[PDB]
Formats: structure tokens, C-alpha cells, sequence
């Protein structure tokens, strides 16, 4: 029972990591395959041209991407009618944002996704964009074109 | 599984007395705003109305509107609206389509639609750090619970 759930979530993880990190591979590994309940579950990942390492030893961006593939693998195993992500892309490395935004875009053909983001690639792929500003907050439905000027305005004041 | 049509906020954190209506695509919606604009309060309004935090204009109110045409919620109506208003003395009330409901009944109703304020489908700021820093033991324990 534990094992059937584990293999399905591990399979999802390795496949999603592979799609978000081209030429990369990763595995969830039981610390005690024999007696699983007496050990933990480690994450080992290997981006192209890198040696295998456990999560904590990776780069900031690698850690964010790996954690994210892990949450996406659990979500695919037990889906919900909607997803709400708040700045999950902020700490990613640039090269990785587009694969995240493409994956979200395609699973949205089937579920609802609400993503709070400051990334043009995320924005461009959305069916709809909402802008928020302030004290009192205000919300407005936006076109990509004005959404894109507002982003450029924000990035100028805040950077990365 | 059903979907969020909109969220209405009134007197909640940075959202003032003039009710604010936030519309969502049935598909993909992106939310753009500066740090401090109130965009992160959106995630908070959603945890508030879906019930994670028990109680333990002068009321904060959040209402969420779901399209239930697929009937993911055990309620025979095309729209399901969950409203919750917190008072100054700390009291909290809920309504389900205009009718009073308890928190315990709203949770049972959301669980039935595969929704939970504690679900993996809500990834706020802090949730990614959680996944990064989890001990390997805790990470196997999440798998035990899911199984």
C-alpha cells in the first residue's frame, strides 16, 4: 500500500523533473527500501553536467526547482479542482521558468491554476491576467500589453 | 472537479470597505502586482474562507464563488458560494449560498469536493521552503499519510 503510492509518486517526480530540467534526472530514494517505515525519503537529483546530489547540497535555484517537481508529483497523484501558487517561480533560474509555465499551461486544459507571478513567460501563457495595486488594494483585469508595461514598471523599482 | 468563478473581498486586510471582486479564468489566470500591493493577501483570503483557522464596515468578509455545474460539491445547485465574516470581538460566521453554516459543515463540504485549506494544491510563500528543508523522515511521513 505504502509502496504502491510511493512508486506512483516517484515515477511522477522523475518524469516531471526530467521535463523541467532537460537532460536531467532525479529519484526519490527510500533510506530503508527493506523496512521503509524505519527510514526517511531522500531526494537525489542530477541536472545536466552535474553529479548526483541530495536536495540540500544543490544551488538555490536547483533546490527550488526540485522541491517544485516534488509538489507537482504529489499534486498529479491526488489532484484538486484548483491550484493556487504564490510566487513559486521567484527563486527559479531563468532557463527553468519557461518549462514551469508550459507545464502549468497544459495541465490547465484540465484544472484551474491561479498563479501569482512577476514573470513575463508565466503571464503570456495565461487565459487571463489580473493586476493588483495599492492603504487600499485594487484589482483589474488586464491585457498582456498593459500587463507587460506594469511588470517592467515593477521590476525597475524592485529588481530580482 | 468544479472551479472558482471569483473571490469577493470586503474589509479584509488591505482590501477596504468598497467590496473588491476578483474574477478567474476556468483555466489559467496570472496575478501581477508589486510587493506590498496586496496580492499576497489573496492567498490569505483563500485560506480564511476555506476554513483552516478557527476563530479561537466592522467585519472582514471573504466570499468565494464556485461553478458547480460538474457537481463536484454534494449540492444540487450550479453555483456554490462560501461566505465568512470575522467580527471585531473575534467571532466568525459562515454562510453557504446565503444560509448559515458551521465551520465543521463547510470543511466536510470542501473535503467532499476534494478541496481542503491544508491541500497540496495551495502553495503559498513558505511552502517551497518547507519542501526544501523537510527532514527525510518527515518527507516519508507525507507519503504515509497520502497513501
Amino acid at each position: 500500500v505504502f509502496m504502491r503510492t510511493f512508486e506512483a509518486i516517484s515515477r511522477n517526480f522523475s518524469e516531471i523533473f526530467a521535463k523541467l530540467s532537460p537532460g536531467g534526472s532525479a529519484r526519490l530514494i527510500l533510506e530503508n527500501p527493506e523496512d521503509p517505515f524505519s527510514g526517511g525519503l531522500e531526494i537525489e537529483a542530477k541536472p545536466a553536467g552535474k553529479d548526483v546530489k541530495r536536495i540540500e547540497a544543490m544551488s538555490g535555484g536547483e533546490k527550488a526547482l526540485t522541491a517544485l517537481a516534488f509538489v507537482f508529483a504529489i499534486q498529479k497523484f491526488k489532484p484538486a479542482p484548483f491550484y493556487l501558487f504564490d510566487e513559486i517561480d521567484a527563486h527559479l533560474d531563468d532557463a527553468n521558468v519557461k518549462r514551469v509555465a508550459d507545464l502549468i499551461k497544459e495541465s490547465s486544459k484540465e484544472s484551474q491554476f491561479i498563479v501569482i507571478t512577476l514573470r513575463d513567460v508565466m503571464m503570456a501563457n495565461a487565459d487571463k491576467i489580473i493586476g493588483v495595486s495599492m492603504g487600499v488594494s485594487k484589482v483589474v483585469s488586464l491585457s498582456l500589453e498593459k500587463a507587460m508595461k506594469i511588470l517592467e514598471e515593477i521590476r525597475k523599482k524592485q529588481g530580482w | 472537479m468544479p472551479y472558482i468563478e471569483k473571490l469577493e473581498l470586503k474589509g479584509f486586510k488591505s482590501y477596504g470597505n468598497k467590496k473588491v471582486v476578483i474574477p478567474f479564468s476556468k483555466g489559467f489566470t496570472a496575478i501581477v502586482g508589486a510587493n506590498g500591493s496586496g496580492k499576497s493577501n489573496i492567498g490569505d483570503a483563500i485560506l480564511f474562507v476555506l476554513g483552516g483557522l478557527s476563530a479561537k464596515a466592522k467585519y472582514a468578509e471573504v466570499a468565494i464563488y464556485f461553478n458547480n455545474e460538474d457537481r463536484g460539491f454534494p449540492i444540487d445547485e450550479d453555483e456554490v458560494v462560501i461566505r465568512r465574516r470575522v467580527y471585531p470581538d473575534g467571532r466568525s460566521s459562515y454562510w453557504l449560498n446565503g444560509r448559515r453554516a458551521t465551520r465543521s459543515e463547510i470543511l466536510d463540504i470542501l473535503t467532499a469536493a476534494m478541496i481542503s485549506p491544508d491541500g497540496y494544491n495551495i502553495v503559498l510563500q513558505g511552502d517551497i521552503t518547507k519542501f526544501i528543508k523537510m527532514s527525510p523522515l518527515e518527507r516519508r511521513l507525507l507519503i504515509d499519510d497520502i497513501s
